[PDB]
């Protein structure tokens, strides 16, 4: 459960950086570092599930950017539909999802179209 | 002479950006060391422009101008680099289309951040041809292909692969001036990234949409393709549907 307390701490740092800089690209490359900093903390916790760890990386970026998301869980597949992303946010979102999943070791099937990015997290 | 530092420090507190805060200090340090009357004139000028602008790209490209001039010591050594920004910055005052202003500035910043001679050469040539024509669909197409060819140089492609991509930039501008659809102008940017990164593709032309399948891209390379495809597709007004799965990138291009 200690992964949860690290999540809430990184989320304050993610929202606070949204107010200070207010830059359409400096907050993104920063928030991606925080999403990977969460994936590193949970990669060395063999108790924590690898899917849910990536989902908290996704939920960390969603609130850092100011968009909304919907979680669809179906057995061992978790589909996260994120809506309202521009180009910089989707390039920043895809980077954060690629590295946090590489660190946790889960396969991600990501589909980008328009302003919506759909992420599937298997294991 | 001084009087440069206080102009550069005022930008630091005004801005909220971190890169602006770092380059402004870096410009105040490098310019203080140089003693060229031509350099302290540019640096002083570039700073006064950034203080008036509310655009984090206009400020960043102007700062990166004063840095690359004072660090170079003289103005003749960065005469091309200067015109690359001077064209891109010119292309921002006149044009009112937000696609053009954001495109022309990011293309210069990416090229100036890279060091490849073939990259700066292609960008200056591309901005000369963009600033000449009064056609908006051509200017938006030259910038799409320029910013996509700059991201190949920032990612560090091989010398013989940027050459293949450069010929594609040349075919894209030529096809854009002859009046190619925004869909095919996007498919030329995908081919530039395919040829640029040393992979291959298949082209399905079924109905009004095009399917492209790309395999063999590392995750660091898929990030460059997505950024180049999304940005060029926005400059053309063209719907794209990119699906990732391992090393296989599938692109669906609609008009």
């Amino acid at each position: 459960e200690a992964v949860r307390r690290r999540f809430e701490e990184l989320l304050r740092e993610a929202l606070a950086f949204r107010e200070r800089t207010g830059g359409r690209r400096e907050t993104l490359e920063h928030a991606v570092r925080l999403a990977r900093e969460l994936a590193e903390f949970a990669a060395s916790h063999p108790e924590f599930n690898r899917q849910e760890a990536v989902l908290l990386a996704i939920e960390l970026m969603v609130r850092a950017m100011g968009v909304t998301m919907e979680t669809h869980r179906s057995g061992n597949e978790v589909k996260v539909v994120i809506k309202g992303l521009n180009i910089d946010e989707q390039v920043a979102l895809y980077r954060a999802v690629r590295e946090t999943s590489k660190i946790m070791g889960v396969e991600t099937e990501i589909e980008v179209e328009g302003d919506t990015q759909t992420i599937v997290v298997r294991e | 002479k001084e009087e440069i530092k206080r102009l550069a420090e005022e930008l630091k507190e005004k801005t909220k950006n971190e890169e602006i805060k770092r380059l402004a200090e870096e410009a105040a340090e490098l310019a203080e060391r140089s003693d060229d009357p031509e350099v302290l004139e540019v640096v002083k000028k570039a700073l006064e422009e950034a203080l008036k602008s509310k655009n984090e790209e206009k400020i960043e490209l102007l700062l990166l101008v004063a840095v690359l001039v004072a660090e170079a010591g003289s103005v003749d050594a960065v005469e091309e680099k200067l015109e690359i920004a001077l064209l891109a910055l010119k292309l921002a005052e006149e044009s009112k289309d937000p696609r053009i202003i954001r495109g022309a500035l990011r293309a210069a910043i990416a090229a100036l951040r890279s060091d490849d001679p073939l990259a700066l050469k292609t960008v200056k040539e591309a901005l000369e041809r963009a600033r000449a024509s009064k056609d908006e669909r051509l200017i938006r197409a030259i910038l799409a292909a320029a910013y996509a060819f700059a991201l190949l140089a920032v990612a560090g492609a091989s010398a013989e692969r940027l050459k293949e991509a450069e010929a594609i930039v040349k075919e894209l501008i030529a096809a854009a001036e002859k009046g190619a659809s925004p869909q095919e102008l996007v498919l030329l940017v995908i081919e530039m990234m395919v040829k640029g990164m040393g992979v291959t593709m298949e082209t399905h032309r079924s109905g009004n949409e095009v399917k492209v399948v790309i395999k063999g891209l590392h995750e660091s390379q898929q990030e460059v393709l997505l950024e180049a495809v999304l940005f060029a597709a926005e400059l053309m007004g063209v719907r794209v549907r990119i699906r990732f799965k391992g090393d296989t990138v599938t692109i669906v291009v609609r008009e």
